[PDB]
RNA sequence: AGCUACCAUCUGUGGGAUUAUGACUGAACGCCUCUAAGUCAGAAUCCCGCCCAGGCGGAACGAUACGGCAGCGCCGCGGAGCCUCGGUUGGCCUCGGAUAGCCGGUCCCCCGCCGGGGUCCGGUGCGGAGUGCCCUUCGUCCUGGGAAACGGGGCGCGGCCGGAGAGGCGGCCGCCCCCUCGCCCGUCACGCACCGCACGUUCGUGGGGAACCUGGCGCUAAACCAUUCGUAGACGACCUGCU
RNA sequence: CAUAGCGACGUCGCUUUUUGAUCCUUCGAUGUCGGCUCUUCCUAUCAUUGUGAAGCAGAAUUCACCAAGCGUUGGAUUGUU
RNA sequence: GGAUGAACCGAACGCCGGGUUAAGGCGCCCGAUGCCGACGCUCAUCAGACCCCAGAAAAGGUGUUGGUUGAUAUAGACAGCA
């Protein structure tokens, strides 16, 4: 589409989640993941760790200052996970690498928006409830990753603040439904239009 | 195949940017970590290297051949003079690390300070600091210093002080002062605030920063060597006599 | 937790497939994943039914296992399921989907309108509500 | 006063893995994402609109910036939604993940 | 094979009362209040009446390893029972050959001290899981007893000061030195 | 021998006549196959282990496909059957319920795939029968065996993934 | 003097998840069981810290060019235009989440007149529904009935509040100036009706660069070379000094 | 006392640090042994850390597990490995 | 087509447009399952993943799933406790 479609991490498939991401952007569309840190691996924790630590393990000889470049943040994990689905090392490529952006947390320009969620990538969807997960936040901690905390505490801040506006969103829907019982009378003559054609039951 | 004896291998790798240091004052790096607890304290100060001598003490360790022994021992002189406090840093946690929150400078920013300004001072107009210190006479000013303090009080995580050293009472050429963030530690925000700012134009003295027989971590720029071969730089084995091209370099 | 149960009698909605929109009655249980099925007043004959592409009711019919058409459409037809399930929520929201499928250019163009007018009208009584309340003044 | 025009994106070529047929393109309608609903937009006709530096003359206008390839949609491509267009000249290749509109001219309802 | 019903029953007693919370038990008794989420297990969990207040755990299209699940929280779900009305109460004995092992408890039974264990200056402090208490018995000379609700954190406890007192780089067949769990039972033996 | 929804075929066969016997015996088989095709083949494959035919030697004189008797019921079929291992043959006494005996052979088919990794054309369908439900020896098939049968759907997951791809509400499995 | 030597002297560090292993509770398998679900301890290993470097990676802050016509910044969407880069063709302004369960509403207890619990009442193939919601573009003129009339508009002024994770945003008051129009259903006619035809329709007063005019409000600086220093050094670079 | 520690007769493997077998690359040339120097890697662990077992009383030793972080030396003779 | 490859699998070739296939495939790279595909099996602290083909055996497992043969049991089995 032609607005920024934003996807929140939370309890989606690492895999599954990104190739949707690499075939949205490979079809011209921004998209930007938030909460990377809530994103799900099947399979247990210290299999995924220790997945990471061989990945982390793999290092140029010579010079790993030019080596493979381990990023610890699970915004940067997913980001890698994503180019590595893309083709990114052609000019298309690089553009629907550069159409993606991916934070931990949900930062101030996305925190006051609708998050979408991707159903085919969901874990509870896609994996049986008695099967092992991982947590990329927690393996990206016990793998190096430094901000877990400060990214906990401002998720805090944030749910807080989320929970003062949704309480008010609900006092104005009480409000709205008690409007709608008080006229009646001068809106039943659209209400029978609008139940005619199937809009508002 | 395998080297026929085992050897350590000469030189850290800890230390591989075996480079000249990027800066010249030797920074914190890390300062230490902050409880709320502690009385309201700086974690740093600057010096001068002045020289070496030694002393003589006599030695309290307890089932030591020196006990109750005097030994002479080597120390170094530091000169210290005190600290100047000229601004107040905020930073903030953020998911990508500590960020510069906001910066408030004091009012009359001494000269051998405002030095630090400048790459050639002969030549300048010396304008430095110069419309920002007429922010602490108005009211317009002042409130806008007000506000900045109140949101380091209300956001900022850790504060630091800026401070300076003295020029002027150092036998040195350099009349330039250094500059430096020291980080206040040992209690709340607000309080360490009113600390620093209470501190603000004023001089700090390097006993009320270390005390006696503590020990402490000094951090600095070591001797500059130029441009040295393996031998002296890595302190590998010398090859022998018989070389042809070089006996000072490394075989393989 | 569950209420729904897949037992004998039991009325399921058929959500997809070659009978997607009917309602039927479960008379017996093949294997764990299906089950022999019957609308007699639904227009469904009996057959082997997929539980993937059922939704449970919370109506209930009382017939033995594997009984005959006759018995299973006394059931339904005694206490009338079709009645029953017009006049439930579900059904309802399953027609009013159906009409605003079919609805026309004309009719969209009315609906605009009056969904205008209505919106218009309750959101001039919320603001009326909202400055009643805003009226609190009280140590 | 209206978009009158359906949004596509223009995918890609047809290709195998290794060769790539350039005289017909990959569209992806927005909201079809079924082989059975393709049926409406065959023959549809295609434009892909763009802006070049020198003016070029405008049917009823005056001239400006905007230059079209014209096309149409041929057949349904894959069995989610895709479609398979011919232009008047191949589509460029800078213009994959780009606009292309389809016009509804040629109606059938 | 999906079997396609497992359901266990468990009676609860009259001066004990079970509030469930989708899958988490609370379990309230004349002792205190014991409360678990077995929300890491698909069972479904009801209360049946008002007069006898059975728990049902029920399974559905479960295979062996998920039915052997039914019976581990039927088991955990009588074990919050009994702590809550009677307790648990696990004793210890101190068996020494040569150095006895001095204990001393710190303050209010949550700090274990072992002194003189194998003869070693070493002091062993063990820190006891919340909700459990420590004493000194004065019935037997060397015994430690251990009380709580939860029979978790007591046996956890117990297994603490149990493996502080190891004995290493000798032969544990001779050397049975070491304060071990001499029986497992209730308080108020009701 | 591949697969698809099989059918049960009655293939009745004998020798050609010879001047040793002017009318050969008719034999009768039933065949579980895709088709008649497969069907006579299958046959052919059979008598000639058997008896001494060739599909050359004799001729089938009907192939026709068995109906089901009773396709609107319920029923159990035991299947006796012989199948090749990687290292052995084996009989086996296996049981379905179904409604068509020609679908619980393509029951079996596939069961004997997922669970012995054994092909098609590794099994040999000795007999297919309609037991009662008191004569059932599998726990699987008897569980079903309940006139007051009840469960529920527990976890009901969402298989209309991508019908929306993007949506802002989480599934439910609880219905 | 400088350089330099275990040939003198000084300094060398903290956590986390865990491996092996030993256990707890506990089924499977009315017993047992370290394991299946759930837990505990656990190391020269591993990761991080301390330490070294610091991204075609960011932040905060300072000063920002004349004594003469000479440059610059902000305010005006102020004007008239050029050159170049093109994309796009309504918006959604946010609970937390669970999934063997959820969502909404309401009376009694506790805590600042709002929230959290216990009741009770509803909904649940989500209808307080993203398979959704909002806005909805032909424009005007006579012209009546309903909605409102405690109402909408101001690139109109001044004030206040909230927002710091990247706040680059949002909201509320006081004064003034407007129309009674704009929303629905009707009456009444008109507009280039350009004679079948494409790139139409928006964001948009788009981004970027030089330049002309028009006013107001404000500013008068550094860097580099050269010189010097020697805490530095192959040369660069670096530390310094200069009414 | 088969299996603490060993393992006859048999039998199944792994490795490419031995020596063979072959002759695919190199004969308009890839400098051919050893030592010295220096870095890194492997584990089939000698020591050190944490463990299990013994025909483990202690001491010493032996078998095995996680384990390659760290170390594994000075010399006489010999060109030697 | 087999990622890659003289020999494998498909198929042999003038320059093109349309249609359809082979072998092989259809999460993303990368065309095509974005089917409300069917039935099961499997949890791996070295999982597995497609001719040639690019790595493994004997021997074990109270992991789990099927199957064969035999045995005991209300004349009360089995397991526990005595
Ligand atoms: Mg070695
Ligand atoms: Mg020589
Ligand atoms: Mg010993
Ligand atoms: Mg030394
Ligand atoms: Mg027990
Ligand atoms: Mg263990
Ligand atoms: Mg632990
Ligand atoms: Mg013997
Ligand atoms: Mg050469
Ligand atoms: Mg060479
Ligand atoms: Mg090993
Ligand atoms: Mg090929
Ligand atoms: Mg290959
Ligand atoms: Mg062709
Ligand atoms: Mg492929
Ligand atoms: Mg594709």
């Amino acid at each position: 589409e032609v607005q920024v479609l934003v996807l929140d991490g939370r309890g989606h498939l690492l895999g599954r989640l990104a190739a949707i991401v690499a075939k949205q952007v490979l079809l011209g569309r921004k998209v930007v993941v938030v909460r990377c840190e809530g994103i799900n691996i099947s399979g247990n924790f210290y299999r995924n760790k220790l997945k990471y630590l061989a990945f982390l393990r793999k290092r140029m000889n010579t010079n790993p200052s030019r080596g493979p470049y381990h990023f610890r943040a699970p915004s940067r994990i997913f980001w890698r996970t994503v180019r590595g689905m893309l083709p990114h090392k052609t000019k298309r490529g690089q553009a629907a690498l550069d159409r993606l952006k991916v934070f931990d947390g949900i930062p101030p320009p996305y925190d006051k928006k609708k998050r979408m969620v991707v159903p085919a990538a969901l874990k509870v969807v896609r994996l049986k409830p008695t099967r092992k997960f991982a947590y990329l936040g927690r393996l990206a901690h016990e793998v190096g990753w430094k901000y877990q905390a400060v990214t906990a505490t401002l998720e805090e801040k944030r749910k807080e603040k989320a929970k003062i506006h949704y309480r008010k969103k609900k006092q104005l829907m009480r409000l709205r439904k008690q409007a709608e019982k008080n006229v009646e009378k001068k809106i039943d003559k659209y209400t029978e239009v609008l139940k005619t054609h199937g809009l508002l039951v | 195949s395998h080297r026929k004896f085992s050897a350590p291998r000469h030189g850290s790798l800890g230390f591989l940017p075996r480079k000249r240091s990027s800066r010249h004052r030797g920074k914190v790096k890390s300062f230490p970590k902050d409880d709320p607890s502690k009385p309201v304290h700086l974690t740093a100060f600057l010096g001068y290297k002045a020289g070496m001598t030694h002393i003589v003490r006599e030695v309290d360790r307890p089932g030591s051949k020196v006990n109750k022994k005097e030994v002479v021992e080597a120390v170094t002189i530091v000169e210290t003079p005190p600290m100047v406090v000229v601004g107040i840093v905020g930073y903030v946690e953020t998911p990508r690390g500590l960020r510069t929150f906001k910066t408030v400078f004091a009012e009359h920013i001494s000269d051998e300070c405002k030095r630090r300004f400048y790459k050639n001072w002969h030549k300048s107009k010396k304008k430095a600091f110069t419309k920002y210190c007429k922010k602490w006479q108005d009211e317009d000013g002042k409130k806008q210093l007000e506000k900045d303090f109140s949101s380091m009080k209300k956001y900022c995580q850790v504060i630091r002080v800026i401070a300076h050293t003295q020029m002027r009472l150092l036998p040195l050429r350099q009349k330039k002062a250094h500059l430096m963030e020291i980080q206040v530690n040992g209690g709340t925000v607000a309080e360490k605030l009113d600390w620093a700012r209470e501190r603000l134009e004023q001089q700090v003295p390097v006993n009320q920063v270390f005390g006696q027989d503590e020990m402490i971590d000094v951090i600095g720029v070591t001797k500059g060597k130029g441009y040295k071969g393996v031998t002296s730089r890595w302190h590998t084995k010398k090859l022998p006599r018989k070389t042809h091209r070089g006996l000072r370099k490394v075989a393989c | 937790v569950f209420r729904r149960f897949v037992e004998v009698g039991r009325v399921a909605y058929v959500s997809f497939g070659p009978h997607a929109g009917k309602l039927v009655a479960i008379v017996d249980v093949i294997d764990q994943n299906r089950a022999l099925v019957d609308g007699p007043c639904t227009q469904v004959r009996r057959q082997a039914m997929p539980f993937k592409c059922m939704q449970l009711t919370d109506f209930i019919l009382k017939f033995p296992h594997s009984a005959h058409q006759k018995y299973v459409r006394q059931a339904w037809q005694k206490a009338d399921i079709n009645t029953k399930w017009a006049a439930t929520r579900w059904a309802k929201k399953i027609e009013a989907r159906e009409r605003k499928a079919k609805m026309t250019d004309f009719d969209r163009f009315k609906v605009m309108k009056a969904k205008k007018m209505r919106n218009r009208i309750i959101k001039n009584e919320v603001k009326k509500l909202q400055k009643a309340a805003l009226l609190k003044a009280s140590p | 006063s209206g978009r009158l025009w359906s949004k596509a994106i223009f995918a890609g070529y047809k290709r195998g893995l290794r060769n790539q047929r350039e005289h017909t393109a990959l569209l992806k309608i927005e909201g079809v994402y079924a082989r059975d609903e393709t049926e409406f937009y065959l023959g549809k006709r295609c434009a892909y609109v763009y802006k070049a530096k020198n003016n070029t003359v405008t049917p009823g206008g005056k001239p400006n910036k905007t230059r079209v390839i014209w096309g149409k949609v041929t057949r349904a491509h894959g069995n989610s939604g895709m479609v398979r267009a011919k232009f008047r000249s191949n589509l460029p290749a800078k213009a994959i993940g780009h606009r292309i509109r389809v016009m509804l001219y040629p109606s059938r309802i | 094979m999906k079997t396609i019903l497992s359901n266990q029953t468990v009676d609860i007693p009259e001066n004990v009362d079970i509030t469930l919370k989708g899958r988490t038990v609370i379990v309230k008794g004349p002792r205190g209040t014991l409360r678990r989420d077995f929300n890491h297990i698909n069972v479904e969990l009801s209360l049946l009446g008002k007069k006898k207040k059975r728990l049902r755990v029920d399974k559905w299209w479960g295979n062996r390893k998920e039915l052997a699940t039914v019976r581990t929280i039927c088991s955990h779900v009588q074990n919050m029972i009994k702590g809550v009305t009677l307790g648990f109460r696990y004793k210890m004995r101190s068996v020494y050959a040569h150095f006895p092992i001095n204990v001393v408890i710190q303050e209010n039974g949550s700090l274990v001290e072992i002194r003189n264990f194998l003869g070693e200056k070493y002091i062993r402090r063990v820190r006891m899981r919340p909700g459990v208490a420590c004493s000194v018995s004065q019935a037997q000379k060397d015994e430690l007893i251990l009380e709580g609700n939860d029979i978790e954190l007591v046996s956890n406890s117990a297994a603490l000061i149990q493996q502080a007192t190891t004995v290493k780089n000798k032969d544990i067949r001779k050397f049975l030195d070491g304060i071990y769990v001499s029986e497992k039972g209730t308080v108020q033996q009701a | 021998k591949a697969s698809g929804t099989l059918r049960e075929y009655k293939v009745v066969g004998r020798c050609l006549p010879t001047p040793k016997c002017h009318t050969p015996p008719l034999y009768r088989m039933r065949i579980f196959a895709p088709n008649h095709v497969v069907a006579k083949s299958r046959f052919w494959y059979f008598v000639s282990q058997l008896k001494k035919m060739k599909k050359s030697s004799g001729e089938i004189v009907y192939c026709g496909q068995v109906f089901e008797k009773s396709p609107l019921r319920v029923k159990n079929f035991g299947i006796w059957l012989r199948y090749d291992s990687r290292s052995g043959t084996h009989n086996m006494y296996r049981e379905y319920r179904d409604l068509t005996t020609a679908g619980a052979v393509t029951q079996c088919y596939r069961d004997m795939g997922a669970r012995h990794r054994a092909r098609a054309h590794s099994i040999q369908i000795m007999k297919v029968e309609e037991i009662a439900a008191s004569k059932c020896r599998r726990p699987a098939v008897k569980q079903f065996h309940d006139s007051k049968i009840k469960f529920p759907l527990p976890h009901r997951v969402l298989r209309r993934q991508h019908k929306p791809r993007f949506t802002t509400k989480r599934p439910n499995t609880f219905f």
